[PDB]
Order: structure tokens, then C-alpha cells, then sequence
């Protein structure tokens, strides 16, 4: 009540308080059964890449991507995420994927 | 999605489409646990106010 | 109660005006030892008058008697400065 | 249609003519006020941070604007409570109902409460009650219960009733005294004007006039279902203003998404805080506005239980002088029923019905003194002169005991010549 | 604990004054709490964002003020309204009105001035040792159905009086206390009792 008031000093009466008595004790995490690596195809390293009047969309599914594997392979000059931020992007899951 | 609070099992009917669902004020009123196919709704540890 | 669950007060038969508006039909107090007190609306006193087409009450003695009614007028008359403020 | 102003009437002034009503009307006039409004809090947690892990810091930085805001929400629930206490708290002295008498040949079946239904809703309350009709704790508002009940509410109303019936005004005034229902209705039309005689020949006729007023009221409230709909409108209101704002609790309100937890999953804080704030700045914003909205609805039903406090206080405890207030008419008494969040009044008041035409005088020369009537007007039935109360036409014959004697007749003007009866 | 009721205005007025000095307090969104710093430590073309957001929640902070103010300042208006209705029909004049200006039958006031307020000191009458007595609506005398015209008909039980509602000042039924209108069959609860007329 006292945290509410702002005040060391509380008159008679009922308060209503904010609630944040409670702390996190655990974190849990759940995501579906997929092991597999992704068939990227080696597109970061496909021998041939499109031009860029036809520009070729591969489509990922049905695997959990991993880029720390691709940031070992090779060094990426430019890496600009728009929408969803460059850190906690491992933690993301992404609905579909139009490379 | 990532949240703080409890998880409470319930039995919400869904669409073929969408096993996800919002609710009418667009908050996440039931999200489907991936492993479990049971359905599991969020409910704040913060109860109506003291 | 029909407001919730309140812990930490007794309740007692006896009815007593209200101090702290729990709700409901609730009240609580602080009363002898000192404690928290919780108890239903005392709507008041219970007087009984007997209605008959015949007969008339009538008052044989008057009292003469001082009440105190406490009402607000004002507050406090408050003003902002206005740059000083959003500019410091 | 051009809006009507009225049915056209006119009335026909004379220096010399009077008009005297023969016969009387009692009526039963339905008036409905609103009283309280259902109490509404708000959980700051919850609105502003729902299931969020970060959103404690920034209920650090946001939240004291939203304790603000629940201290006026909960002044608002708490004046309600006033305004309950402002209405049917009036007399905290509660009688017992007393058994069903003889009351002047009056019937008070229906507004009276019923001992044999388990509440004490009264049959005309149980109307009311029936004819009013009518996620939110996720979304973090949440409604107050109301500090009286119904039940008790109803209780009020039924101790006031035995009080107004079987005291007259005086339950008020300390100790009760116990009066016949005949001699207070008696007592209150000698308060309007009229001698106390014309109740005690006729009281046949206006205990059988009473009967078919509340028979009409009692029917009409239940087919016409309209009266109540000021009513219906308030709780209308309260319900419409939740539903905009869980509505407003569905826009994007212009950042990424609507939804606080992907904008947490997809975003890293340091380029998240402007679309958390402007989506939380939205959402207090929205909170104002709600306030603002509920302000100026509380403060309208304030006024509103400020008037129907004065209905209270002067309508039901005692005749009011003032014409218009207590219903329409001069106002013998008004019996107060609950009502789901208002209250309803039915004012008995008395209404004249038949008028005639008279030739009057301001005053009579009889043996070259004035005489001024000390109560009452003077008519002319066309021969003999008469004396007689303003609202009810009942002839006397002029004596000395009637009129009192001041000044000479050549300085009034209009004065005729008549003899005057000395017994 | 009458003086009670004025001294919680003074603690709401207090109260949320206080809330406005935390509300100054509050970062808001900004970098730093103090304009001061993001006017130091910022180059101005992308420190205006920083200064409208932290003066935009300050100038929020401020319409919240008001808005309570305001339905204070209703609160405070309609019990001035009273205070001014209690003026000028309890203490300058007297009220007919019964749990106006206090409870009883209302005599007069005295006001006094209080802290932020006003008290009013209401003397009142209150009836008290009441008794039982037998009463009927008219007197039947030589075919004349008399009503009474300032009183109540009551009996001790051995002879009919006339006396006053509010006080027992029991009078002999005589022709100046009553006047007569009608007869005696058409009134329910008739008696019959002689008027002496003087
Ligand atoms: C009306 O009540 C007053 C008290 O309120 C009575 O005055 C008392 O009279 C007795 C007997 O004479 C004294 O012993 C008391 O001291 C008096 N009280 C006060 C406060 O002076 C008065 O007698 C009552 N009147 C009647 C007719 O019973
Ligand atoms: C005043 O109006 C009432 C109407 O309420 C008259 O009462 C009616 O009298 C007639 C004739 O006796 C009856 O047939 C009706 O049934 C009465 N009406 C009711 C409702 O009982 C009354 O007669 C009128 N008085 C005068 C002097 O004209
Ligand atoms: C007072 O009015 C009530 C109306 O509710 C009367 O009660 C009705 O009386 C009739 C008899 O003519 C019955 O057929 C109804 O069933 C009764 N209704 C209810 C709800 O009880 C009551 O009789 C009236 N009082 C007097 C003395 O006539
Ligand atoms: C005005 O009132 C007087 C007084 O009642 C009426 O005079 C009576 O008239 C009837 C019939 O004409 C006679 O039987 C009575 O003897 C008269 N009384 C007296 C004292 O003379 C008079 O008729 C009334 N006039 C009108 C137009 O109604
Ligand atoms: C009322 O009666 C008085 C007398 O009682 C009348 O006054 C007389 O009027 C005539 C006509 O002007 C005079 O000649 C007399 O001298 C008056 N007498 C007195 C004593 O003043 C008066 O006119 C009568 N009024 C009416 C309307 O007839
Ligand atoms: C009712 O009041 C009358 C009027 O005072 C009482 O009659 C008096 O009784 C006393 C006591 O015997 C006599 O001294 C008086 O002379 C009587 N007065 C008259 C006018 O007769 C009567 O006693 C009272 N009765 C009761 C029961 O109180
Ligand atoms: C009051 O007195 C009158 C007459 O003095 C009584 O009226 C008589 O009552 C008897 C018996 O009921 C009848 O036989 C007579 O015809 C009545 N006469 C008249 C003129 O009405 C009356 O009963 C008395 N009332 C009481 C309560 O004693
Ligand atoms: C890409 O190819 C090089 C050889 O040219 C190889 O060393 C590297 O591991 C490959 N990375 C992958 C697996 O994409
Ligand atoms: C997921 O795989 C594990 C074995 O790695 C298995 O034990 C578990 O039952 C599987 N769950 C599902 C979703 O079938
Ligand atoms: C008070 O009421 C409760 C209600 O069940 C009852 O059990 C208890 O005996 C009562 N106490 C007294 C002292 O009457
Ligand atoms: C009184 O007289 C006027 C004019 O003769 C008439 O219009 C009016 O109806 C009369 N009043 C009544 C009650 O008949
Ligand atoms: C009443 O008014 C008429 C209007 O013509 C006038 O002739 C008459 O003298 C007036 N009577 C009185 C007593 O004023
Ligand atoms: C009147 O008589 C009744 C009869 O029992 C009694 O209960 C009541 O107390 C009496 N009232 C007064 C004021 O004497
Ligand atoms: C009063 O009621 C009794 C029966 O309780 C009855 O005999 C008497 O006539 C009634 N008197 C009046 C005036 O109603």
C-alpha cells in the first residue's frame, strides 16, 4: 500500500494496489519436434546465383534454422534486419520463409 | 511468443487453418503447445486487483 | 462475501455503522484487544409502530438540540507558471 | 413536422369574473431519475503490462500515470456509493412494515413488500426488475460491486414507506407518531387549500379514484416498457463505453503489431522502446479518454441523485409547496420504489376537474365598513353572494367570523353592495 | 471527527500535488530525466525528439491534473451550491423542509466559518415522551358534524380535547376551535361529544 501512496504515512481506509508481488521463478520453452538441419542447398554457397531481372525465391520449410553455422562459413559484410532485431533472432520462430 | 504468468489447459474448439487463435481484443486468448497437441490458454499470475 | 474473500478481519454479528466501505454488505473498523473488525450494513435501530385507525401519538415534552453539519466551501486556489515549467 | 408547441387555449380576463372548480381529480404520476452507475476499476497492471516480462520496468516509468488515473476511477465508484447514501439513507430509523389494516379504504398491495416472495422486492419493483435488462476481467477492468445491495436498498424503501403510511412526516423528526392514513391525507390537503371536510365526505371516491390510478400504473408499466428506458440507457451507456474500449484494445495504434508479445519477441529493447511506447502511450491516452467520458457521466447522474435526494427530502417526507417539482399539480404525497440502478416515483397529486364561471368582488360594503374575506374569494351565484376557497368550490354564507374589517368602501375599488350575516 | 471531513480535502488537494512532483520526476521515455542532460549531452536535430516526448508526457501529466481537478471542482461546486442553499433558507429565513437543515423540526442555524469550509450549528426541536391517546376525525353536535380547525381531536378517555400535532396543550372543544360543514352520517368515525360555546 505504501509502494501505491508513494508515502511512508497511509490514512484509514480501502486502496486498490498495483500488482507485481510476484516474481518469475522459472522459464520454460517449448517448440516443435524438428532436428533437422535445413536443406539450405548450400545456398549461401550454390556455385551459380540468379540475375537480378529473374531473381530466383527458394522456399524454406519443415527445419530449424541455425546461422551460426553460416557466420563460421562465411563473413557477411551487410546484415540489416528489418521488423525483427539481428540479436534474439535464434529465439524467434519464423511462420514462412521466401529466401 | 514469450510472456510471464501460468498456462491453464482447456478444450477451445479451432479453425482447420489457424490451431492458433486472438481473442476479441486481439489479445493471444489460446496458443497451442507445439510438442502437445493439448490446448493451453494463458492466464495472468496477477488476479483482479487486491 | 459476494465482493471476494476478505482475510484478516473477524466478523461479528453485532452491526455497526460503516467506516471503511468494503462492499457487498461489508464494513470494517478498527475496535476492541484493537483489531480489525468486519461486519454486515447496520441499516439502523429497529422500532416497531403500531398502526390502529383510532388511535394518535402525541409528544408530551420537547428538546432543544445543537447539530454539527461540516461542509465544504474550497480548496486551495492552484496555479502553474507556465515556461518555467515545460522549459525549466 | 414543425415541432408543437401545445394545444392551443385561451383564457378569457375580466375585471369581474371568477372561475371556481366543482370537482376534484387524483392522480398518480410516474417519474423515473437515475441514482448510481455500475462502479468500474481498472487493474493498471494489467491494462498496461498484460503477461509482459519487461513491462515492470516500465511500469516503473509509466504506471504512476495510470495510479492517477485508478484514484479517479476510484473516487468516481466511491461517490456512487454517496449517492446511494444521498438517496435511501435519508432516515437511518427503520420501521417494521406493519400488518396489512384498514387504511383509509386504500390499497397499498402493490407497493407495499411482499412477506410471503423471499426477497423484499415489492411487486411493482419485481416489474422493474424484470423489465430492465442488461473477457473484460482478461482485458484488466473490472466491476466494483456495489456497497448496497438490493436487497437492503429495497428494505430502505420498504422502512420509508411504513413511515410515510403510518407517520406522516414526524418519522423524521426523532420518535415516530402513529397517525390514521385518513387524517394525514386530511392534513396534507389542508396543506394544499382545501377544508378538511371535502376528504371526510368523499373519501369513498378518492380511495376508489387511488385504486384505479395504481391499477393504471401497474398495467401500463408492464405494456408500455418504455418508462424505464432512461434507465436502460445509462446501463446502454456503460455497456457501449467498455465495448469502445476494448475495441480501441484492438488497434495496431500505428506501430508494428496490435499484440505487446511479438513486438517483445521480434524486437531487442534498445530499438523496441519506441513501439512499446507509443503502443502503452496509446493505451493511457485511451484511459483518459475513458476518464474524461466517465466524468461527465458522473457528473451528470450526480445531479440527477442530487435532484432525486431533494425528492427525498421534500416530496417524500413532506408536501412540497413548489408546483412542477413533485410532479405535475399541487402534490399531496409521492411513494419511492428501487429501481435497478435509479429509483421511481409515484407522486399523488390532485388536479381540479370541473370549473364554473362566477361574477366576484375584492370585497363587500354592507353598513358603510369594508369587510375583506380572511380566506377564500367571493362569487356570485347570481342572487346571493358567497364566500368560498380558492380550490374547490363549496359556498358559505358571509358572516362577521368569515371577513375581517379594515379601512372604508369609497377608496376600494370594485366594491359592491351586499348585507352581511352576523350569527 | 467532524472536523474530519474538511481536513480530507485538504489531503486530496495535498495528494495530488504531490503525485505531480513524482510526475516530474518520471523520464518519460527519454534518455535522461533531466532536460537539462539531453540538452548537454545531444546535438539538437535528433534531440527534439528526445524534448517533445519527455514535455509531451509532462504536459499529459498536466491535463490529468486538471481532469482531477475538475471533478473535484464539481464536488466542491455542488456542496457550495448546498452551503448557499442552507444560507438562504435555514439561517436568513426558517425551513419547512425536514432533514435539510438538520434532523427535527428545524428552529434556525448559526454558520461558522471554517479552514476551507463552513459549519452550520442547527438548533432543531425534537418531540419526545410520547403518549398514546384516542382520537376521531369530527364531532357530531345537534345534527352538525364539526371539524377541528388548527388540532387534532384526542381523549384522555373521560372527555374529548383539542390540542396541537407537535405538543400536548389539550383545549375544551368549543365553537371557535372548530367550524362546521356538513353532517354527521357521511363521515366514517363520527362521536358524539357536546361543544360548549362560550
Ligand atoms: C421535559 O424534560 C426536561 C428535561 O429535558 C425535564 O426537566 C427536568 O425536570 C426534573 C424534575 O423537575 C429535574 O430533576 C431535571 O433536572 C430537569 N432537567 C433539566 C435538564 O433541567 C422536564 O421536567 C420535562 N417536562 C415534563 C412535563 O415532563
Ligand atoms: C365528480 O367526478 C366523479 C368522477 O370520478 C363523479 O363520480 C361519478 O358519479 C356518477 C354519478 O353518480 C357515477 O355514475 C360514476 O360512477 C362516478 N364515478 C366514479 C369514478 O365513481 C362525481 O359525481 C362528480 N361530482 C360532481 C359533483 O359532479
Ligand atoms: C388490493 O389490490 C389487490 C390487487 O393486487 C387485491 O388482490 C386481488 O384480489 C382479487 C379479489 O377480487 C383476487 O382475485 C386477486 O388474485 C388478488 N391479487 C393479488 C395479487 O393478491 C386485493 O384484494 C385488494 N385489497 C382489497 C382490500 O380489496
Ligand atoms: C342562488 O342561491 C340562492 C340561495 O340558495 C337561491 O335562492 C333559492 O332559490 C330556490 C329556488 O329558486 C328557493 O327554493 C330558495 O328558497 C331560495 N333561497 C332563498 C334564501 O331565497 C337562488 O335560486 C340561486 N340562484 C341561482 C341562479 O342558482
Ligand atoms: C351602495 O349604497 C350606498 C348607500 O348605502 C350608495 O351611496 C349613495 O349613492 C347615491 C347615488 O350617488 C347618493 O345620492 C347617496 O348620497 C349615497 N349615500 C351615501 C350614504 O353615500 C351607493 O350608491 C350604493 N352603490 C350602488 C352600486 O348602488
Ligand atoms: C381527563 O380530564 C378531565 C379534565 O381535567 C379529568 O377530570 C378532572 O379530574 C380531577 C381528578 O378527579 C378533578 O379534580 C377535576 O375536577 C376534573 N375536572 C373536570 C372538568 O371534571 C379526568 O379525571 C381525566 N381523566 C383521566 C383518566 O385522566
Ligand atoms: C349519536 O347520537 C345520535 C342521535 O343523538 C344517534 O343516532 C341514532 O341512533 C339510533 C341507534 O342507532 C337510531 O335508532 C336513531 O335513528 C339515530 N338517530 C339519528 C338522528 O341519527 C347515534 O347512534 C349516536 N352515536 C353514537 C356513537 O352513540
Ligand atoms: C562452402 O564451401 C567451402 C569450400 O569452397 C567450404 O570450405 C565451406 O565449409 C562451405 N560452407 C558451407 C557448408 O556452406
Ligand atoms: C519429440 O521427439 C522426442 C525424441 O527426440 C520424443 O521423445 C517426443 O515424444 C517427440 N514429441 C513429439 C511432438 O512427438
Ligand atoms: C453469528 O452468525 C453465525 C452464522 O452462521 C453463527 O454461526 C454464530 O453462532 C453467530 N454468533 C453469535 C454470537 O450469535
Ligand atoms: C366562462 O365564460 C366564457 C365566456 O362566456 C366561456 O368561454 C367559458 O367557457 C366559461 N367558463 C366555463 C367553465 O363554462
Ligand atoms: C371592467 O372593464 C370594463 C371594460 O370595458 C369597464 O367598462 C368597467 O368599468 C371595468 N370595471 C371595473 C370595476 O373596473
Ligand atoms: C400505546 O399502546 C400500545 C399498546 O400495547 C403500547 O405498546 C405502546 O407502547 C403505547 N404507546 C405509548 C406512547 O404509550
Ligand atoms: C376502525 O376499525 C374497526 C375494526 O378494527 C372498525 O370497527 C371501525 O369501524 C373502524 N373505524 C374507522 C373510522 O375506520
Amino acid at each position: 500500500t505504501k509502494c501505491t501512496l508513494k508515502s511512508f504515512t497511509v490514512e484509514k481506509g480501502i486502496y486498490q494496489t498495483s500488482n507485481f508481488r510476484v516474481q518469475p521463478t522459472e522459464s520454460i520453452v517449448r517448440f516443435p519436434n524438428i532436428t533437422n538441419l535445413c536443406p539450405f542447398g548450400e545456398v549461401f554457397n550454390a556455385t551459380r546465383f540468379a540475375s537480378v531481372y529473374a531473381w530466383n525465391r527458394k522456399r524454406i520449410s519443415n527445419c530449424v534454422a541455425d546461422y551460426s553455422v553460416l557466420y563460421n562459413s562465411a563473413s557477411f559484410s551487410t546484415f540489416k534486419c528489418y521488423g525483427v532485431s539481428p540479436t534474439k533472432l535464434n529465439d524467434l520462430c519464423f511462420t514462412n520463409v521466401y529466401a | 511468443l514469450t510472456g510471464t504468468g501460468v498456462l491453464t489447459e482447456s478444450n477451445k474448439k479451432f479453425l482447420p487453418f489457424q490451431q492458433f487463435g486472438r481473442d476479441i481484443a486481439d489479445t493471444t486468448d489460446a496458443v497451442r503447445d507445439p510438442q502437445t497437441l493439448e490446448i493451453l490458454d494463458i492466464t495472468p499470475c496477477s488476479f483482479g486487483g487486491v | 462475501t459476494r465482493a471476494g474473500c476478505l482475510i484478516g478481519a473477524e466478523h461479528v454479528n453485532n452491526s455497526y455503522e460503516c467506516d471503511i466501505p468494503i462492499g457487498a454488505g461489508i464494513c470494517a473498523s478498527y475496535q476492541t484487544s484493537q483489531s480489525i473488525i468486519a461486519y454486515t450494513m447496520s441499516l439502523g435501530a429497529e422500532n416497531s409502530v403500531a398502526y390502529s385507525n383510532n388511535s394518535i401519538a402525541i409528544p408530551t415534552n420537547f428538546t432543544i438540540s445543537v447539530t454539527t453539519e461540516i461542509l465544504p466551501v474550497s480548496m486551495t486556489k492552484t496555479s502553474v507558471d507556465c515556461t518555467m515549467y515545460i522549459c525549466g | 413536422y414543425t415541432m408543437s408547441l401545445g394545444a392551443e387555449n385561451s383564457v378569457a380576463y375580466s375585471n369581474n369574473s371568477i372561475a371556481i372548480p366543482t370537482n376534484f381529480t387524483i392522480s398518480v404520476t410516474t417519474e423515473i431519475l437515475p441514482v448510481s452507475m455500475t462502479k468500474t476499476s481498472v487493474d493498471c497492471t494489467m491494462y498496461i503490462c498484460g503477461d509482459s516480462t519487461e513491462c515492470s520496468n516500465l511500469l516503473l516509468q509509466y504506471g504512476s500515470f495510470c495510479t492517477q488515473l485508478n484514484r479517479a476511477l476510484t473516487g468516481i465508484a466511491v461517490e456512487q456509493d454517496k449517492n446511494t447514501q444521498e438517496v435511501f439513507a435519508q432516515v437511518k430509523q427503520i420501521y417494521k412494515t406493519p400488518p396489512i389494516k384498514d387504511f383509509g379504504g386504500f390499497n397499498f398491495s402493490q407497493i407495499l413488500p411482499d412477506p410471503s416472495k423471499p426477497s423484499k422486492r415489492s411487486f411493482i419493483e419485481d416489474l422493474l426488475f424484470n423489465k430492465v435488462t442488461l473477457a473484460q476481467k482478461f482485458n484488466g477492468l473490472t466491476v466494483l460491486p456495489p456497497l448496497l445491495t438490493d436487497e437492503m436498498i429495497a428494505q430502505y424503501t420498504s422502512a420509508l414507506l411504513a413511515g410515510t403510511i403510518t407517520s406522516g412526516w414526524t418519522f423524521g423528526a426523532g420518535a415516530a407518531l402513529q397517525i390514521p392514513f385518513a387524517m394525514q391525507m386530511a392534513y396534507r390537503f389542508n396543506g394544499i387549500g382545501v377544508t378538511q371536510n371535502v376528504l371526510y365526505e368523499n373519501q369513498k371516491l378518492i380511495a376508489n379514484q387511488f385504486n384505479s390510478a395504481i391499477g393504471k400504473i401497474q398495467d401500463s408499466l408492464s405494456s408500455t416498457a418504455s418508462a424505464l428506458g432512461k434507465l436502460q440507457d445509462v446501463v446502454n451507456q456503460n455497456a457501449q463505453a467498455l465495448n469502445t474500449l476494448v475495441k480501441q484494445l484492438s488497434s495496431n495504434f500505428g506501430a508494428i503489431s496490435s499484440v505487446l508479445n511479438d513486438i517483445l519477441s521480434r524486437l531487442d529493447p534498445p530499438e523496441a522502446e519506441v513501439q512499446i511506447d507509443r503502443l502503452i502511450t496509446g493505451r493511457l491516452q485511451s484511459l483518459q479518454t475513458y476518464v474524461t467520458q466517465q466524468l461527465i457521466r458522473a457528473a451528470e447522474i450526480r445531479a440527477s441523485a442530487n435532484l432525486a435526494a431533494t425528492k427525498m427530502s421534500e416530496c417524500v417526507l413532506g408536501q412540497s409547496k413548489r408546483v412542477d417539482f413533485c410532479g405535475k399539480g399541487y402534490h399531496l404525497m409521492s411513494f419511492p420504489q428501487s429501481a435497478p440502478h435509479g429509483v421511481v416515483f409515484l407522486h399523488v397529486t390532485y388536479v381540479p376537474a370541473q370549473e364554473k364561471n362566477f361574477t366576484t368582488a375584492p370585497a363587500i360594503c354592507h353598513d358603510g365598513k369594508a369587510h375583506f374575506p380572511r380566506e377564500g374569494v367571493f362569487v356570485s351565484n347570481g342572487t346571493h353572494w358567497f364566500v368560498t376557497q380558492r380550490n374547490f368550490y363549496e359556498p358559505q354564507i358571509i358572516t362577521t367570523d368569515n371577513t375581517f374589517v379594515s379601512g372604508n368602501c369609497d377608496v376600494v375599488i370594485g366594491i359592491v353592495n351586499n348585507t352581511v350575516y352576523d350569527p
